């Protein structure tokens, strides 16, 4: 199959700025057979550009496409607030038809380091045989952050799960939860539970920790 | 385009 | 061993311009975001700007948005902070740091020793 | 105005069958090829097949991922395209979009339906447990304390969470649910509040899981650590 690789993964821009999105095909694709789609948050995709350079019905002039062979480009000359969305390229000249992995055009803001909070398991949950420890990263930007769980200084892996909010409509930040889940028996074998957080806005890692039985 | 990729023509 | 060296600081009048540079040794920087921080005497260290890999852009603190531009020369293993419209409140030691995490989480393992920027007169 | 409306989605066990319908309006449906595209939760777009117009033989093409399990058909007299999904797998969980294939030499997907959600799961209905995320010095930053509720091990989606019957809204973060290896979902809802308010205000998360008729008003009390 023809693999479509889009770059960058996330384009962080302000309204009024120019957006340039790239789609690279794993082999030559006739420009006739390349399209671009826009997917706004919570909506279905819609066609923007077909045949590499032709605008779809009702698509504004600020959207343009170009390229041939393996390199294709989508340009938004002056971003409008509604243009912040995920964009997918697609080839339909070879079977199977394939889509790029998507490029997110995200509204840019200044860097905000997360506030970090940790929550010990509740006595109610422990009685039922499980221990979930929750680490909260609040109102940060950009989206990239790292949560490392350390249990008596041992780095944990394979026993936590992360969830990230959508970018906030008011302040353009993200929030993130990381949940470490142990059995009651394993939880009772250890003492210090810590989440260590890094973010490009933090000059050094932030660690929030508690001791089992402290709370 | 190969026939199996073309939806607008009888293969 | 990885080392960073900032230069280009100095005394500048309010409204003036400086360009800081940060040269890395012991490692190629092309895969790594590079960031600028600053700290004034008796104050907390503050984020200033980050230059991610080419194509992944740059991000800025509230205090410097619009006035400073971070840029990078990967082949030269150097990042730059072009500072315009300088204000007395920009007075601080400016430090650069490498983000060792290529996924951009800010694992700032290596730091320079800083260059002094003073905005006065 | 071109409109495509998918229906037939729902919750189904693996191995079962499910037929999606796409009711098309606003164009000469019989002249067009139609195509189905799907989007798994948090993922991109995947083509799952097209069907040609009757004039062009009316046959289908599908990728290997669904070939031999999914069949596309059409009733031009009703202006409906169908996706018959057989031998469903958990990995088929996705929003399924019906699309019109544009005429001519550049057969892009010119119009898309709103999508219908297919969830393939072998989990049974289960109400959530609701656990406090208690505020403490460990969740206090400056004058601000975070607190919350852990809404754990429920099926299916969704749950709703309010705080203090809806009187607490600013700074509430109800996270997208995570699917666990159990097949059950869990989420947390958190909120930041004045540390001083931990003495005057009572914080209660109101959790509703309609499929199990679960209602829980969980008081979140501060800890002393």
């Amino acid at each position: 199959e023809i693999v479509l690789t889009q770059s960058p993964g996330t384009l962080s821009l302000s309204p009024g700025e120019r957006a340039t999105l790239s789609c690279r095909a794993s082999q030559s694709v006739s420009s006739t057979y390349l399209a671009w789609y826009q997917q706004k948050p919570g909506q279905a995709p819609r066609l923007l550009i077909y045949g590499a350079s032709s605008r779809a019905t009702g698509i504004p002039d600020r959207f343009s496409g170009s390229g041939s062979g393996t390199d294709f480009t989508l340009t938004i000359s002056r971003l409008e607030p509604e243009d912040f969305a995920v964009y997918y390229c697609q080839q339909y000249g070879s079977s199977p038809w394939t889509f790029g992995q998507g490029t997110k055009v995200e509204i840019k803001r200044t860097v905000a380091a997360p506030s970090v909070f940790i929550f010990p398991p509740s006595d109610e949950q422990l009685k039922s045989g499980t221990a979930s420890v929750v680490c909260l990263l609040n109102n940060f930007y950009p989206r990239e952050a790292k949560v490392q769980w350390k249990v008596d200084n041992a780095l944990q892996s394979g026993n936590s799960q992360e969830s990230v909010t959508e970018q906030d409509s008011k302040d353009s930040t993200y929030s993130l939860s990381s949940t470490l889940t142990l059995s009651k028996a394993d939880y009772e074998k250890h003492k210090v539970y810590a989440c260590e957080v890094t973010h490009q806005g933090l000059s050094s890692p932030v660690t929030k920790s508690f001791n089992r039985g402290e709370c | 385009a190969n026939p199996n990729a073309n939806p607008n023509a009888n293969p | 061993x990885v080392q960073l060296x900032x230069s280009g600081g100095g005394x500048v009048q309010x409204g003036x311009s400086l360009x800081l540079s940060c040269x890395a040794x012991x490692x190629x920087x092309x895969x790594x975001x590079x960031x600028w921080x600053r700290q004034x005497p008796g104050x907390x260290r503050e984020x200033v700007x980050x230059x991610x890999x080419x194509x992944x852009x740059x991000x800025x603190x509230d205090s410097x948005x619009g006035r400073f531009t971070x840029s990078x020369d990967x082949x030269x293993x150097x990042x730059x902070l072009q500072x315009x419209x300088l204000x007395x409140x920009d007075x601080a030691x400016y430090y650069c740091x490498x983000x060792x995490x290529x996924x951009x989480x800010x694992x700032x393992x290596x730091w320079g020793x800083g260059t002094x920027v003073t905005v006065s007169s | 105005e071109v409109q495509l409306v998918e229906s037939g989605g729902g919750l189904v066990q693996p191995g079962r069958s499910l037929r999606l319908s796409c009711t098309a309006s606003g164009f000469t449906f019989g002249d067009y090829a139609m195509s189905w595209v799907r989007q798994a939760p948090g993922k991109g777009l995947e083509w799952v097949g097209f069907i040609r117009s009757k004039a062009n033989g009316g046959r289908t093409e599908n990728p290997a991922s669904v070939k031999g399990r999914f069949t596309i058909s059409r009733d031009d007299s009703k202006s409906i395209a169908y996706l018959q999904m057989n031998s469903l797998k958990t990995e088929d969980t996705a929003v399924y979009y019906c699309t019109r294939v544009e005429l001519g030499s550049s057969w892009s997907l010119g119009y898309w339906g709103q999508g219908t959600l297919v969830t393939v799961s072998s989990a049974s209905t289960k109400g959530p447990s609701v656990f406090p995320l208690a505020p403490s010095s460990k969740s206090t930053s400056g004058g601000t304390a975070a607190l919350g509720c852990l809404v754990k091990d429920y099926f299916p989606e969704p749950v709703t969470v309010s705080w203090n019957s809806g009187a607490l809204t600013s700074g509430v973060h109800t996270f997208p649910a995570v699917l666990q290896s159990s097949g059950l979902y869990s989420l947390s809802s958190v909120v930041t509040v004045p540390s001083s308010s931990l003495g005057t205000q009572t914080y209660i998360c109101n959790v509703n899981h309609k499929p199990s008729n679960t209602k829980v008003d969980k008081k979140v009390e501060p800890k002393s650590c």
